[PDB]
RNA sequence: GAGUACGACCACACUUGAGUGAAAACACCAUAUCCCGUCCGAUUUGUGAAGUUAAGCACUCAAGGCUCAGUUAGUACUGAGGUCAGUGAUGACUCGGGAACCCUGAGUGCCGUACUCU
RNA sequence: GGGCGGCAUAUCUGUUACACGACAACGCAGGUGUCCUAAGGCGAGCUCAGUGGGAAAUCUCACGUAGAACACAAGCGUAAAAGCUUGCUUGAUUAACGAUUUCCAGUACGAAUCGAGACUGCGAAAGCAAGGCCAGCGAUCCUUUGCG
RNA sequence: GAUACUUUAAAUGUGCAAACAAACCGGCCUUAGCCAAC
C-alpha cells in the first residue's frame, strides 16, 4: 500500500549462505549457453548489473537469445485466465544450465546401447524382478514386542 | 468503504481453466536479437530460397521427361 | 584482554581461496583476463604467462579450461646455454630471446614457421599489430603479467617485445619500454636497441673492474674472463642460432 | 649459532612533535634536513594541520646518529624503555648539545629517538608476493634486546 | 618419491606449539653507473651470486575449528478427520510426513597441463 | 456520524505477511521534492573499526573476517575492493522510432535491464564507462529555443 | 539480543521435463558469422 518498489521485500531472498560470500568463479565465466538449452534462473546478489526482477528466481526456461554477456530466457507466468511467455534479459552471472532433462537423455542413451546390443547378439542383461512377491522367511532372531511397566 | 480481498478471485479464474502457454514453435519471432548473427542468418535463408525455386524446376522438368 | 580468536571467532570464519592465501594469483584480474565475448561459443583465446624468479625466467602459451588449465607450449631462460648464453641469464637480454625463443617454437608446433617470419633484423621501434579486432591474420596472445609492477622499463615488456619480434600478435603501446619519454611523448629506438643488446651489462662490467684493480660483484664473468665488447655479438649470434634451432634444448 | 640470527639495526626514527602550525614547526624541518640529510616529513592531526615532524634513516647513518644519541644519554637508560618485539627509544632536551652549532633564527627542539631491531630475512612479511609471517623462533625478545645492548655500544639498564 | 609455473573445487585445505628436511629447485641474501620510484634501494625497479636452511615452504606430530556418520527420537512440529474429551486453556486418538541444538565416533585435502631430479 | 486535527492523496526501506508470488487497517518504526565538475569515469598503490607492548594528539611493532566506510532512511553487497589516497579525464555526449522488466487493462508516466552504430576517456593488455544500482517526478492546447 | 536476532531447519507448497512441427546417428549445400586456420 504505502511502499511497493523493486526490491521491495528481497531481504532473505537476495542474500548469501553463511560462509559462502565472494564473487562469481571461473566455472561460471567458462560456461557455455547456447539458443534453445534450459537455464534455471537464480539471482546472485553479489553481482547487482543485470539482475532479474524477484518474481524469476526460481524459475526455469529457454534461451532466445544470446549477447556479449547477456542472456534472454522465455519464462512461464500465470496472469488471471492465462499464461504468458515472458521474455526477460540478464547478465549471465545469473543463470546456470538445467538438469531437468537428464533422466530422459540418459533414457534415450540406453535403449541405443540396448538396440546396439540386440543386433549384435550379445547376451542381454538379466531383468530386475518385483520387491513384492511372496515367498518363505526364515528369522534370524524374533522377539516379543510389549508394553511394559518400566517404559512409563 | 475501501473494501479489498482476494476471495472468490480464484474460483472466477478457474471456471474456464488458466490456459497453457503457446507451444515454443509458434510465434518465435527473432525481432530484437543480436543484431550481426540475424544479419547473417537472413543472407543464407536467401540463398536457400533460390535453392528451393531450383530443385522444383528440375523437379517439373524429371517429370515431363517420365 | 580478551583473546581475539576465540571459539566464535573461528565458527563465523570463511577462508579465502587457496592461491590468495598463498599469495600467487589476482582473481580479479584474471576473472577479466579469462573472460570472452558469449557469443563467441568458446573459442580458443590464449595467455602469455611471464613469471621472473630470483634465477629465471618462465614463459608459457597458456588456454583456461574447467577442468584446469593447459600449458600449449613453454620455454625457460635458464636453457640459452645450449644456444651459445651464460653468466648473464636474468637480465633484459635473456628476456628478449626467451620470449623470440617461445614465439618460434611456438609458431613452429602450429605449423605457420614460414609465415610470419617476424623481424629478422633487431631494433627497438614500434610497429603496431595486425588484428581483426580493428591477408592471414597471425596467431595472436594477450599478455598476464601477475602481481608484477608494470614499471617502464621492467623485464615483462622485454619478454614481450622478444616475442612480437618473433612474429607473435601481442596487443600493445610503446609506453613502458625503456626507450619512451612520457613528456614527449615518444620512443627512443636507439636506447632500447642498447638495452636489448645489454651496453649497460657491458659498461657497468668495465666499471667494476677498472674500479676492483685498486686492493664479489660481477664475480663469475671476471672468474671466467668474460671481456667487454663481446656481449653484443654474443646476444646477436645467439638470436641466429634460435632462429635456426628452434629446440635444440639442453642435453639429456 | 647459525650465523643468519646476527641483531641488526634495521631502521632509527626521528620524531619531534611540536603541535604547532607557524614558524617554529618550518625552523625543526629546517633543524631536521640539516641534522638528517634526508629531507623529513610532515604529519597533520585527525584537524588538516601539520603538527609533527619525522623521518627514518637506515644504514650506517642510522649506526652513527645512534652512537651520538647514546654519547648525550651516557648510555644509561631504563629498563622499562625496552618494549615488547623488542624496540626502544629516548629524547634529547637540547638540539644544539648534539653538536649542532647554534643559530639564533631557529631556538631550541625536543627531539625523540626510536630504534627497530631485527634479524635478516624479515622482508617475508612485506613483501608483494607471497606475503607471510615470520616465525616466533626466529623474532627477538625483549630479555634477547637487552643482552644485545651490551657488547654492542655497551650501557647500563639501570633497572 | 619430490620440485617449479599455471590451475579447477575453495577449512578433511584454517589457527596455535614443536621436530625433520637426500639432489634439484624455490627463497632469504649482495649491490645502486644506467631504466624506474620513494622522507627513507624499507616496499618497488635494474645488475648480480659470497653465504645460509636461521626464517618462508613441504612433511610429521598435539589442542580450538571444519567435514561425514550415530544418538537425541518416531521426541518437537505438522497435512487430513470426528454430533471426540474438557467451563476453558488445552489434550489424547485415527490415516500420513517428520526435525534441531547438545553429546558422542571417525578423519585432517583432492583432481589436472607443461617442464625438470633421484 | 459530521466538524476540528491529520494525510494513511505522488513515493522508498524494515515489519504486518502465514519458507514461490500476491495480500488490508487515521496499522507499527522510519524516509523523499534535494545534494554532487566531483561525491561522475578509469588505472595504480594501500587497508579499515579496535586492542596490546613502547617513545621530552603524533612516531613505532604485533594482532585485527569487517565489528569501519560507501551525501541522505533502511535492507542487501563489498578486503591486493565496491572503502582510503592519488594520476589522467568528461560515457552525466550522441545513440538510425531495436527488444524487454516493474505498475499493469498486460495502457501511459517514472525508474530499470540486454543491445547495434558514432565520437571518446582510462589502461601495457584483457577490459571497463553512455552518471552517483535500487525514492528524488508530469498530458492536450498555448508560449519559447535549437535544427533542415 | 534483551539479560525476540540467528548458524540449522520441517509439514503443507512452488518452477521445469518425461519421443510424431520434438529429440538421436552419418553424407552434402550455403553464410560479405567465431577462430591463426579449418
Ligand atoms: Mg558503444
Ligand atoms: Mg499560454
Amino acid at each position: 500500500v504505502h511502499s511497493y518498489g523493486y526490491k521491495s521485500g528481497t531481504r532473505h531472498l537476495f542474500a548469501k549462505k553463511f560462509r559462502k560470500h565472494g564473487v562469481p568463479s571461473v566455472s561460471t565465466i567458462l560456461t557455455n549457453i547456447k539458443v534453445g538449452d534450459y537455464v534455471d534462473v537464480v539471482a546472485d546478489s553479489a553481482v547487482r548489473e543485470g539482475m532479474p526482477h524477484k518474481y524469476y528466481h526460481g524459475r526455469t526456461g529457454i534461451v532466445w537469445n544470446v549477447t556479449p554477456r547477456g542472456v534472454g530466457v522465455i519464462i512461464n507466468k500465470p496472469v488471471r485466465t492465462r499464461t504468458l511467455r515472458k521474455r526477460i534479459c540478464v547478465r549471465f552471472e545469473h543463470v546456470r544450465k538445467s538438469r531437468c532433462q537428464e533422466a530422459f537423455k540418459a533414457k534415450e542413451h540406453q535403449f541405443q546401447a540396448y538396440l546396439a546390443a540386440k543386433k549384435a547378439g550379445k547376451a542381454l542383461p538379466p531383468l530386475q524382478k518385483s520387491s513384492r512377491l511372496g515367498g518363505i522367511v526364515r528369522p534370524k532372531n524374533v522377539e516379543v514386542l510389549a508394553r511394559r511397566v518400566a517404559d512409563y | 468503504s475501501k473494501n479489498h480481498t482476494n476471495h472468490n478471485q480464484s474460483s472466477k479464474n478457474h471456471r474456464n481453466g488458466i490456459k497453457g502457454p503457446v507451444p515454443l514453435h509458434l510465434h518465435n519471432s527473432k525481432r530484437g536479437s543480436w543484431l550481426p548473427a540475424l544479419v547473417n542468418a537472413r543472407r543464407v535463408r536467401k540463398h536457400n530460397q533460390k535453392a528451393a525455386l531450383k530443385k522444383r524446376r528440375e523437379r517439373i522438368a524429371a517429370f515431363a521427361a517420365k | 584482554v580478551k583473546v581475539v580468536k576465540n571459539k566464535a571467532y573461528f565458527k563465523r570464519f570463511q577462508v579465502k581461496y587457496r592461491r590468495r592465501r598463498e599469495g600467487k594469483t589476482d582473481y580479479h584480474a584474471r576473472r577479466q583476463m579469462v573472460l570472452q565475448d558469449k557469443t563467441k561459443f568458446g573459442s580458443p583465446k590464449y595467455r602469455l604467462v611471464v613469471r621472473i624468479t630470483n634465477k629465471d625466467i618462465i614463459a608459457q602459451i597458456v588456454q583456461a579450461k574447467i577442468v584446469g588449465d593447459e600449458v600449449v607450449m613453454a620455454a625457460y631462460a635458464h636453457e640459452l646455454p645450449a644456444f651459445g648464453i651464460e653468466h648473464g641469464l636474468t637480465n633484459y637480454a635473456a628476456a628478449y630471446a626467451t620470449g623470440l625463443l617461445l614465439a618460434r617454437r611456438t609458431l613452429a608446433k602450429l605449423g605457420i614457421a614460414d609465415k610470419f617470419q617476424g623481424a629478422k633484423e633487431a631494433d627497438g621501434s614500434y610497429s603496431a599489430v595486425r588484428t581483426k579486432k580493428d591477408e592471414r591474420f597471425p596467431f595472436k596472445a594477450i599478455l598476464d603479467v601477475g602481481l608484477a609492477r608494470t614499471t617502464t622499463g621492467a623485464r615483462v615488456f622485454g619478454v614481450l617485445k622478444g616475442a612480437v619480434d618473433g612474429g607473435m600478435a601481442v596487443p600493445h603501446r610503446p609506453n613502458r619500454f625503456p626507450g619512451y619519454n612520457k613528456e614527449k611523448s615518444s620512443l627512443d629506438a636507439k636506447v632500447h636497441r642498447d638495452r636489448i643488446f645489454g651496453k649497460h651489462v657491458a659498461d657497468y662490467l668495465k666499471q667494476v673492474k677498472e674500479e676492483a684493480s685498486s686492493n664479489v660483484q660481477f664475480s663469475k664473468y671476471m672468474a671466467a674472463k668474460v671481456l667487454p665488447e663481446s656481449i653484443e655479438g654474443m646476444y646477436k649470434k645467439a638470436h641466429a642460432a634460435i632462429r635456426a634451432d628452434p629446440s635444440k634444448s639442453l642435453p639429456k | 649459532a647459525n650465523p643468519m640470527r646476527e641483531i641488526v639495526v634495521k631502521k632509527l626514527c626521528i620524531n619531534i612533535c611540536v603541535g604547532e602550525s607557524g614558524d617554529r614547526l618550518t625552523r625543526a624541518s629546517k633543524v631536521l634536513e640539516q641534522l638528517c640529510e634526508q629531507t623529513p616529513v610532515l604529519s597533520r592531526a585527525r584537524r588538516n594541520e601539520k603538527i609533527a615532524v619525522h623521518c627514518t634513516v637506515r644504514g650506517k647513518k642510522a649506526e652513527e646518529l645512534l652512537e651520538k644519541g647514546l654519547k648525550v644519554k651516557e648510555f644509561e637508560l631504563k629498563s622499562y624503555n625496552f618494549a615488547d618485539t623488542g624496540s626502544f627509544g629516548f629524547g634529547i632536551d637540547e638540539h644544539i648539545d648534539l653538536g649542532i652549532k647554534y643559530d639564533p633564527s631557529t631556538g631550541i627542539y625536543g627531539m625523540d629517538f626510536y630504534v627497530v631491531l631485527g634479524r635478516r630475512g624479515e622482508r617475508v612479511a612485506h613483501r608483494k608476493r607471497k606475503c607471510s609471517r615470520v616465525g616466533h623462533s626466529h623474532h627477538v625478545t625483549k630479555e634477547e634486546a637487552m643482552k644485545w645492548f651490551e657488547k654492542v655500544h655497551d650501557g647500563i639498564i639501570f633497572q
